[PDB]
RNA sequence: GUGAAGAGUUUCU
């Protein structure tokens, strides 16, 4: 059907129809709010495949982030320790982009749950991303089992501890010799607990 | 215990064995084994020759598996077998001879030091070295090599 | 000093174990290469803050090295390594 | 296949047989359906800069700088050649 | 981003 054309078509950044599109939405983006709410999502099949659904309950947010690394917010660059960390200038924060466009997004919609996000569009100043919410307190969610698990309260802002898409990714969470720092205190606790056994 | 310790034969003594002049003070050397090149060089020296700098190759990701070989010499090939498969042929004349399967007794490489007694024997293993294949074949028996 | 720039000595090279003519030159570092593990560690290293990482020789004196014979055997291509006492002026022939 | 654990087809002799298809391994097939939506969107779309330009260097038989523009442009040389490939298909398909 | 001259299939003022 459609979504398989508007995937193979959303593959070419660079191409004449997508670079003008990209433009001018750009452009209309910077015009609203730093956060403003979506009639509809700007890729229906994106939107799709990361668990959105067109039915009451689910909600599409737009938001831009700063691009760009994390400068040091300390006085007037003033760190008072050893040279190893009078570092200011080009340091990076560990959280991608897209997890700050959640984060910030599903503070400005505390009564929904956090599913998903995606990249939209981007200039020199910013990034915008486009933030996939649920109602959990919506019948048409708590009467649906493809989407019942996020009402249970363990999943209550989950973007805030790393368990969307992008916050497992950041966190390093994977399979195999390449993620052995795993989670990584509940690995370091491992190793660094010492282990006194009845030895009797 | 604490009843037999040095430390309550000392009560009343007024430096606790650690000396009036040179005292009992906080790390007077260094904590550890800092030092070794420096102040302690004449104990690394002579105690531990070796200890400082770099010999060989490094390997990365060493996975012991692979290299897996515990050995076993001629003079315990016969131990592995149980006592009434010993009486049975050692020192016997039989049509067949016995089977001793050294990996599954944990030995990947039998060696040759020691002696064989003059009866054939059948010797399963991954390895052997050239001098234990030689004494088995002068007992009569022969080398199989397995996986 | 004053060293001939041939020599008739010994050759340890396999072809030729005795006495054969050498031509002698002086030893002469060569270029640090960048690919050099050492090299990269320390590079490696340096990056990032807390500014130099090793020890860096700031001062020089004991300008005589060593003076270092490299000994070619004519015919063989051959070549050794002679250590002689160290001196301010060398010159070959 | 000597039995031995040295050797060019070292191991243990057993009785081979054909394992089943496993269609995770099918990926990476071209379905026909997925092709003709890339020959639609490849008319939508038009070329991306980079790809006009390697095409350019191709059809000035500038092989080498091709090369090295879609090696630079990709990443890995590997998936210049791919790209090259691909690009140098397209420019005699016009022909 | 969009257009015009000039320079020994191109990008520089
Ligand atoms: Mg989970
Ligand atoms: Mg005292
Ligand atoms: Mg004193
Ligand atoms: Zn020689």
């Amino acid at each position: 059907g459609a979504y398989k054309y508007l995937e193979e078509l959303a593959k070419k950044k660079q191409s004449d129809v997508n670079l003008f599109l990209s433009r001018v939405r750009a452009w209309e983006y910077r015009q609203m709010n730093v956060i403003h709410r979506a009639s509809r999502p700007s890729r229906p099949d994106k939107a799709r495949r990361l668990g959105y659904k067109a039915k009451q309950g689910y909600v599409i947010y737009r938001i831009r982030v700063r691009r760009g690394g994390r400068k040091r917010p300390v006085p007037k660059g003033q760190t008072y320790g050893k040279p190893v960390h009078q570092g200011v200038n080009h340091l990076k924060y560990q959280r991608s982009a897209r997890c700050t466009a959640e984060e910030r997004v599903g503070r400005y919609c505390s009564n929904l749950r956090v599913l998903n996000s995606y990249w939209v569009n981007q200039d020199a100043t910013y990034k915008f991303f486009e933030v996939i919410l649920v109602d959990p307190s919506h019948k048409a969610i708590r009467r649906d089992p493809r989407i019942n698990w996020i009402v249970n309260p363990v999943h209550k802002h989950r973007e805030s501890r790393g368990l969307t898409s992008i916050g497992k990714k950041s966190r390093g969470i994977g399979k195999g010799h390449r993620y052995n720092n795993s989670p990584q205190h509940a690995t370091w606790l491992r190793h660094n607990t010492l282990s006194l056994r009845r030895y009797r | 215990p604490t009843h037999t310790s040095k430390t309550r034969k000392l009560r009343g003594h007024v430096s606790a064995g650690h000396g009036r002049i040179g005292k009992h003070r906080k790390h007077p050397g260094g904590r550890g084994k800092a030092g070794g090149l420096q102040h302690l060089r004449s104990h690394f020296d002579k105690y531990h020759p070796g200890y400082f700098g770099k010999v060989g190759m490094r390997r990365f990701h060493l996975m012991k598996n692979p290299l897996w070989r515990p050995t076993v010499n001629l003079d315990r090939l016969w131990t592995l077998v149980p006592n009434e498969t010993r009486e049975k042929y050692l020192g016997k004349n039989t049509e067949v001879a016995p089977v001793i399967n050294v990996l599954q007794s944990g030995y990947g490489k039998v060696l040759g030091k020691g002696r064989l007694p003059d009866t054939p024997v059948i010797i399963q293993t991954r390895y052997v070295s050239r001098r234990a294949e030689e004494k088995i074949k002068q007992a009569g028996g022969v080398v199989e090599l397995i996986a | 000093v004053n060293i001939p720039k041939t020599r008739k000595t010994y050759c340890p090279g396999k072809n030729c174990r005795k006495h054969t003519v050498h031509r002698v030159t002086q030893y002469k570092k060569g270029p640090d290469s960048k690919l050099a593990q050492g090299k990269r560690r320390y590079d490696r290293k340096q990056s990032g803050f807390g500014g130099q990482t090793k020890p860096v020789f700031h001062k020089k004196a004991k300008v005589t090295k060593k003076v270092v014979l490299r000994l070619e055997c004519v015919s063989c291509k051959y070549k050794n390594q002679l250590v002689l006492k160290r001196c301010k002026h060398f010159e070959l022939g | 296949a000597p039995g031995l654990v040295v050797g060019l087809n070292k191991g243990k002799t057993l009785t081979k047989r054909q394992l089943p298809e496993r269609p995770s391994r099918r990926k990476g097939h071209l379905s026909k359906r997925t092709a003709f939506v890339r020959s639609i969107v490849r008319e939508v779309a038009g070329f991306a800069p980079y790809e006009r330009r390697v095409m350019e260097l191709i059809r000035n038989s500038q092989d080498k700088r091709a090369r090295k523009l879609a090696k630079k442009r990709l990443g890995t040389l590997k998936r210049a050649k791919g790209k090259i490939e691909e690009l140098t298909s397209v420019i005699q398909s016009s022909r």
